[PDB]
């Protein structure tokens, strides 16, 4: 039984950098040699409470790619729960009792560690929980930093944008921060710098990270440089003040910028990023969400199957 | 074995005496563990001298006993105060509250958007000495908050 | 060909005590032997109008689980009887040239015997009209009441909440009706009383049957506490009274609760049923929740399929 | 000067005691009066045997008296009780709560398309001994409930 | 100064049968000796938080009769209380240093009462608060039957409709009672029954009042016919069963009538009382809404002149 067998994906806080490297070799095996009946008799649901086009379309074609079937729904609205009023506690007990694992993306903070607490042996896959944390998409990241830089250790990464709702920063600074004399450059507005209990963490591992008020400012020394999108529908009326992107990131910002250097994305994105970075040698934000499929089909394969992937 | 000042009371056979509370403490203790809620007789002394400290309150619960874990329940808000459990009228231990790893039920998460003020689970959060006093991070948000501001249901 | 074969499953009236055992017998051989392809080779429309959580899904993860796709809605806001004014007959007609079964759940009551007269030779099961009938609910009902009392027939049954618009309970007690010698028990407000061609019904049997006030009342003497839900949604205005549950369960009603005894619930539940009963022995609504797989599939495994499964 | 007749004996100088307060309302008491907010020496006894009067609570503060209305307000809340001024040790003023002809402030009208909620002004009910039960009636909207239905703040 | 110059008119249950009187005697008077000119240079504010037809034109016609100078709203939507979050507090804080006096109608029970502690030596005048009181109604009820039956004492009255919410029944059973040889019949739903605090009221001074649930029940014995409308915007979902008028008056059920009684209604009328009753000589609530404005001006001169003498 693989390490990650059976287990409940809620946070990277969670993960040791050992499961992040047992994704991302997996995640190449299946890239490689794919294994199309691999989760054959596999139901797997697809729950999003919540609006998305990449997480829930790729984990889906992930899950047909090992030959899974899928259900599920993009929309509360039309689920008991939307229209009886019931608790997503027994929401959660209900649909565990008919699929083999649930995929669920949730608008409240720690949904998906309350789901593991109904859905009894079905484990649970965070796409999501508000403002917390996005475990897969940071898996993909770092299949794609990997896929890209060569390594996950002593790189210069700059975050841009709102830190304090980006649940993606915040899984991905914890799961970089796994790794290696990693260095950190936050530029965000004030209102929505990263969290406390991010800085405190890199603080105790001894990382370095310092706060920056302009891309540029860094761009010569940035390996990796991960924009990301003003979460309007996340702020209060007292932050509508950052809602309009702060950074925006143009072609004719990159002329000193690192030749290994990459863009990289979430997604989507409004305007932070100008579309003429798009045929850019550095933009990669697209095959960034393409390596989605190989980072989810790797976590699939590993938590669905109890045999290590060869 | 209790105290002076013309025979005072407290002097019970069985339960538990949590001693050495700080002043203005025991009756939020009183309030927060829900003590009051029972039968057994239950004596009360707030705003009493003790020396080692200007003023200190007392709590006295009858054929009640506290785990080694509720006791470090306390920890939070009565560190230096002493837990007797009392047995055949005679202290037959004493022990000291323990920072606890977490703490549940008893707070509610400052959170708006966190799940667990919505659905029927318990509160929970983790106990972090972030030098400089008390840090709490809620087992469902995950988001941490310091124990000033974490308030209780 | 097995007895129900190609047949549409629209009200438990046009069901015998055979029909109802031939379901359950399959769905125990299903629940034993899994029959991963038994149904390949055939596409089923789940086409549901209105909300829903454990009827659509296992309704899919059945087809899955014997091999069948799915094409449908969850919601009626996007076909072209939503946005384009189609009549519900003409709906059905285009999707009956499709697949090989609808399965459909409607706001109105007899849509589904609506589609019957436009499906031609596809049949049509019905996933709940209105707050009419629940044929399926009645199965995976009783696959339950016989799994934990071990007969359908000589058992004290209490119906519990709103019995008026409850096409659950409708179909449940007619269903009960056809074996011998239930009582039953309805506790309900004056104003969702179970209906009179129920009582009539029942009454023609020979069944006995007596209107309570409190649970408590009979709980030393009922084998199967059914409690149900307010319909919200389909009362009118002047029945506003009667929205909050009336009759709510909780964990220390059971005290004199028969050994045997069981409680039940469609689901979703609001507050007719605390969730401190959720760990006493008693409660098996979500147990009941997922038997609706191997019924459902059972049903399939009918309609679909000519020769009647090993 | 005494010193007591059941079994727990105490003994104050100066202040208030309260005796025959009925089981879980004394704590109660302690919460909507206060009366722990002072730093004057507190003595709660909470579930002690009354003799044929079952159990009782009973609160002891140093150096401090309850104004009439509280006692005005103890005539709903406890009119069993017995709040007793004592002076250089034991009694000089055993008074017994007499049922008011209002309350203010600390009520909540139970009318929820009352005036009284959504403005800044200070509650004022009339109370009437009915039947067997209490009744009050609101200034404002002049409704008027069993005082059982009001008590639910 | 007259006994009520310069007085709050808040509820009936703070006036005397002697002030109520002398309010009767002065309208009986202005009704036949117009005072054109006894309010000059007054200027009373009229303000309607909720909506009215008969009382506020009736009031503010009373006021240019009688020559003063109307300021106020029919709608609080373009006050700052409605646009800026103003307390009602602060509102009449404000207007009570503009206007002589102020008549005010107003959604929750109490405003006026809570006004009286805002306005200083301004008098306020109850247009109606909430279902509480409605005395300048009574006033005028008052008025219409003593004319029409030539006393206030030994009356057979029914009280039909909604007697819950009724502010108007409320105040004129409470006039009434202090009237001598007055019986009560209620005729009203069990849900919108006559509130306990009015037949305390009754029983404390030994006034015979009884239930009836049909009007022919009384038809033959009543003076006054007192009919009522459904507070609507007063029910408590809850109620919503209660909406349509229980009890209907058509043309053909006063044939046992009493050949004195007349048919009144504070109006609006609904369903409750057919068309064909206008043409009766027993119909008789447009006389009386007519007798508002003699009522009214009564009510305004005795309140802000010292001595009235015609
Ligand atoms: N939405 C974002 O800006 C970042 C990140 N985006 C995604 O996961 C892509 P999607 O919303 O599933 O299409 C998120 O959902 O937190
Ligand atoms: N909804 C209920 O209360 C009972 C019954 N419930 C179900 O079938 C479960 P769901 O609404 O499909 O999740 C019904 O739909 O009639
Ligand atoms: N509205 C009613 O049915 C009774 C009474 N009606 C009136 O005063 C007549 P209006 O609403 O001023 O036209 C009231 O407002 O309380
Ligand atoms: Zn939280
Ligand atoms: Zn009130």
């Amino acid at each position: 039984a693989n390490p990650l067998y059976q287990k409940h994906i809620i946070s990277i806080n969670d993960l040791s950098r050992d499961d992040l490297n047992l994704v991302l070799a997996t995640a190449a095996k299946l890239k490689a040699n794919p294994q199309p009946e691999l989760l054959k008799h596999k139901v797997i649901a697809s729950c999003f409470f919540e609006a998305s086009t990449r997480t829930r379309l790729s984990f889906e074609t992930s899950m047909h790619r090992l030959g899974a079937s899928v259900v599920g729904f993009s929309d509360s609205a039309n689920t008991s729960l939307g229209k009886k009023g019931e608790t997503l506690a027994d929401t959660i007990s209900v649909i565990s009792t008919y699929v083999d694992a649930i995929v669920m993306r949730h608008p409240q903070e720690g949904a998906a560690r309350l789901a593991t607490e109904f859905s009894g042996n079905v484990p649970v896959l965070n796409a999501g929980d508000g403002s917390n944390q996005h475990p897969t998409q940071t898996l993909l990241d770092l299949f794609t930093i990997q896929e890209t830089q060569g390594r996950l250790d002593n790189l210069h990464v700059a975050m841009v944008g709102d830190l304090k709702y980006g649940r993606t920063v915040h899984s991905l600074t914890q799961a970089l921060a796994k790794f290696d004399g990693n260095r950190f450059y936050f530029i965000a507005p004030d209102a929505l710098a990263m969290p406390q209990y991010i800085l405190d963490m890199l603080d105790e591992k001894g990382i370095a990270w310092s706060l920056h008020s302009s891309i540029e400012e860094v761009m010569a020394e940035v390996d990796i440089l991960y924009m990301t999108r003003v979460q309007k529908e996340r702020l209060d009326p007292s932050e509508y003040a950052n809602v309009k992107a702060q950074f925006v990131l143009r072609a004719s910002d990159l002329h000193n910028a690192k030749a290994n250097m990459k863009v990289l994305h979430p997604l989507p994105r409004v305007d932070e990023i100008a579309t003429d970075v798009d045929k850019t040698p550095h933009a990669w934000y697209f095959q960034q969400a393409g390596n989605g499929i190989f980072a989810r089909q790797a976590l699939l394969a590993l938590v669905l199957n109890r045999d290590l992937v060869l | 074995m209790t105290h002076d000042n013309k025979l005072q009371v407290e002097a019970i056979k069985r339960g538990t005496v949590i001693d050495h509370i700080p002043a203005q403490i025991g009756f939020k203790l009183l309030s927060l563990f829900k003590l009051t809620e029972t039968d057994q007789r239950i004596t009360i002394g707030l705003n009493l001298p003790s020396g080692e400290m200007g003023r200190k309150d007392l709590i006295k619960i009858e054929n009640t006993f506290l785990s080694e874990d509720q006791v470090d329940q306390l920890a939070l808000y009565a560190p230096q105060a002493t837990v007797n459990r009392i047995d055949n009228y005679e202290v037959v231990g004493k022990s000291r509250p323990s920072l606890p790893e977490r703490i549940d039920n008893v707070l509610v998460c400052p959170n708006s958007n966190c799940i667990s003020h919505a659905e029927p689970v318990s509160s929970s959060f983790a106990v972090r000495k972030r030098a400089n006093d008390i840090a709490l991070k809620c087992k469902y948000c995950e988001k941490e908050f310091s124990h000033n501001v974490v308030l209780a249901n």
